[PDB]
């Protein structure tokens, strides 16, 4: 968990083609927008 | 120096390839299942497909994949979306034969073991658990099941009460429905299409029509409330955007940038997004906000996405809703609507830049399409949006049917009836 | 032989007392705390002190207390509703005494330490687990916080993620705040009123207003849905009802009787039951169906309860529905009328033959109005129902902002646009 | 878990002043309607 106290909040998703894509890969592995 | 290359088999599946000048070549095929095209009973199954990449299948043991894969230094992901479900292949000029038919292995000969599947499992409630850290995800989730009811509002990640209950024949009829010739489009970023066409003539003939998962879209406002303990609270306010690669939603786009708040500054304030300006004027010190914007085959969802603190979700709240009525109103100057575009178009740009932006890209417009639109076509497509145009999609936001989705405490945010 | 007698004091709490016949007496000090009573920031606390009452106090050990009850072969319950808290204390005629210093130490003199309190803390899950297990209560429950925004949607049962975040001090001001003697009423069923004042008198005088928790009502039509793997499925229909204690109330709990389907017959099926035959005749073999009604001091919720299985969702709820469509048609006969009332009737008579059934009849309407209504004058209040009132009790259903909850496989149940 | 798959089924919620009542007791405990 990583503290969101300050202006620095910048998190919203809206891409081009892709939205809300999630990875699960062999070696890394995240969640994107 | 050569482009890019599509071609439509008899089965109908795509396939291109661009044989580049850089050391590394990038294969992926993108099967047509997302999230999309399971049901109540076969929710999750997907998720868990995703994860299973790696397991035995007819031509190659779990231990030979892996390993094999490594021998070389490839890497093997495998992406999805509501709609899709891209599975990348990476590796060095002279491995991608070693690569490939790896490829073909985990994509046409898996083997679901009861043990195998089994053991996996258990990853499931990993793999949701890291990826529900972030508000983002369960909120976007949630939207998503209120905003639908039935076919994109199934959710990406397999619902807790599933779980264990995923059963190998169901990976094995997912497979066999969805996984097939006319869903499919091979992508090639470092390989000769000749010697690719062979390949996915040879390996990639299976049939199987659409929707035999139960293929359908459907809108319904709705709204899913989660509440917390935590200071901040993120919610989502959304109607019916326009589907994909269609006029209407094009406009979307460039309405959603003109309010778009993705910070392009590190430290640094948008002068330009509205939602910031106007929600910052009447909102505290500390807060965060903006457009959202999402765009799929037979439907879409634009509106924004607000982190306010318990007391101020509101005043946010409603703050971006009236600027986003603003322009609903008329109230919008070409300077701001030229500034958007080549927002959009820079970003379209620098999405494409990149060798995966680029495959990723590629895939896509194949899955939809079925040929690749260059560059500067597309380029010319968002450039023809009027002023008005843009104005008149707004005016649809403020004038459709909402659907919204919080988390935290919701003491202070809006519901329907509020706004 | 004596009957009954309140006694209002100067603070305002209510006192009864009935020196019956048999062995067995049982105080019960009614606090007005419900779950109603708690905010974002509180909520769960009632439940963690309907948890805590064997803790220490000013002047009984947890030890003493739970010891001392045992030595004596008494029991002490903690019952409560969304809208009161009863705290029972039953005992042998010649014990009253030293069960009640229990019974005030417990309610007036409670010690939350530290240590004491978060040992329970885990004891939530516990209690939350076994309870829920029972569709009816997380449906139930469901129910109340979607239908309702603010106070009477919150829920009886701590949500998961407040759980070993109860704090002391949180409970401290939850009993200061709520457990006052404006919201009390003591009642009896075998002590003295006399010596019962008294004691009354010199423990129970604490000062605290109503709605520092936030008191107010007010309903919100919503829906929430819960996916299962369950064959069966639960869902409820139900809008605002009318008020406790009031005609229109009244009206629609004679009107819930008319449809009403709680089997007075063992392995028997309703005869009487029009939603049953209605529900029946369209629906499969297998399935089950009731009336709800629920009435709270500052809005109720009336509407009816399903349980059919995947398939038949729908045509059941709807078929409920239509059927409770036809009454509001004004298709209603004299016949069913009387019958449903004199179900009612005995009803209500079998509720209170029993002394826990008494002694919560009293208390309840303590609380309510601020006296006892006997039992006749009830009777007779049921029957001043029109046979015409009753249907438009019913009109009001059908044309009412609809609140629906259910849970299992949710491919066949209806929407709110679907009926 | 107790099975649920016959006529049997008879539960659903309404009493007259206790609505959805949930009690804890020292010795015992449930829940009701």
């Amino acid at each position: 968990k990583r503290s969101v106290l300050c202006r620095e909040s910048l998190r919203g998703q809206a891409a081009g083609r892709p939205l809300v894509a999630s990875v699960s890969l062999n070696v890394p592995a995240s969640v994107r927008y | 120096p050569q482009d890019l290359e599509f071609t439509r088999l008899p089965n109908g599946l795509v396939i291109a390839s661009l044989e580049n000048y850089a050391p590394a070549s990038r294969i992926g095929l993108f099967i047509k299942a997302g999230s999309r095209y399971e049901n109540s009973n076969n929710l999750g199954t997907s998720h868990l497909l995703r994860l299973a990449s790696s397991l035995t299948t007819k031509g190659a043991s779990s231990f030979k994949i892996t390993r094999g894969i490594e021998a070389v230094g490839g890497k093997l992901s495998v992406t999805s979306t509501r709609e899709n479900m891209a599975y990348t292949v990476e590796c060095l000029r002279d491995d991608v034969d070693i690569l490939m038919e790896f490829l073909l292995n985990v994509t046409t000969a898996p083997e679901f073991r009861r043990w195998e599947v089994a053991a996996l499992q258990p990853q499931l409630r990993i793999d949701k658990a890291v990826a529900l850290q972030n508000p983002q995800a369960h909120v976007i989730e949630n939207l998503h099941a209120a905003a639908y009811r039935n076919a994109l509002a199934n959710s990406l990640y397999c619902p807790d009460y599933r779980i264990g209950k995923v059963t190998p024949v169901e990976l094995h009829d997912y497979v066999q429905n969805h996984f097939t010739s006319a869903r499919m489009a091979l992508i090639g970023l470092g390989v000769s299409h000749p010697v690719l066409k062979q390949v996915a003539e040879q390996f990639l003939n299976i049939r199987g029509g659409l929707g035999l998962s139960g293929a359908k879209a459907k809108y319904h406002g709705g709204e899913i409330r989660e509440q917390n303990g935590d200071s901040l609270v993120h919610a989502a306010l959304v109607a019916e955007s326009a589907a994909i690669g269609s006029a209407e939603a094009n406009a979307f786009s460039v309405l959603q940038h003109v309010l778009g708040a993705g910070p392009h500054v590190k430290r640094g304030s948008n002068a330009t997004s509205s939602l910031y300006q106007a929600v910052a004027k009447g909102v505290h010190q500390p807060f965060d906000v903006s457009a959202f914007n999402a765009s799929y085959s037979d439907s879409g969802l634009f509106g924004f996405y607000t982190i306010s603190q318990a007391a101020s979700a509101g005043d946010v709240i409603k703050a971006a809703y009236n600027q986003v009525k603003t322009i609903a109103q008329g109230n919008l100057s070409n300077p701001d609507v030229q500034a958007a575009k080549n927002k959009l178009k820079a970003g379209y740009l620098m999405s494409v830049e990149s060798s995966e932006g680029f495959l990723d890209e590629v895939g896509s417009q194949a899955l939809a399409a079925g040929s690749y639109t260059p560059p500067s076509t597309v380029l010319q497509q968002i450039d023809a949006v009027a002023d008005a145009d843009v104005i008149n999609a707004a005016k649809k936001f403020v004038s459709g049917r909402k659907s919204m989705a919080a988390s935290g405490n919701l003491g202070h945010t809006p519901f329907i009836d509020e706004l």
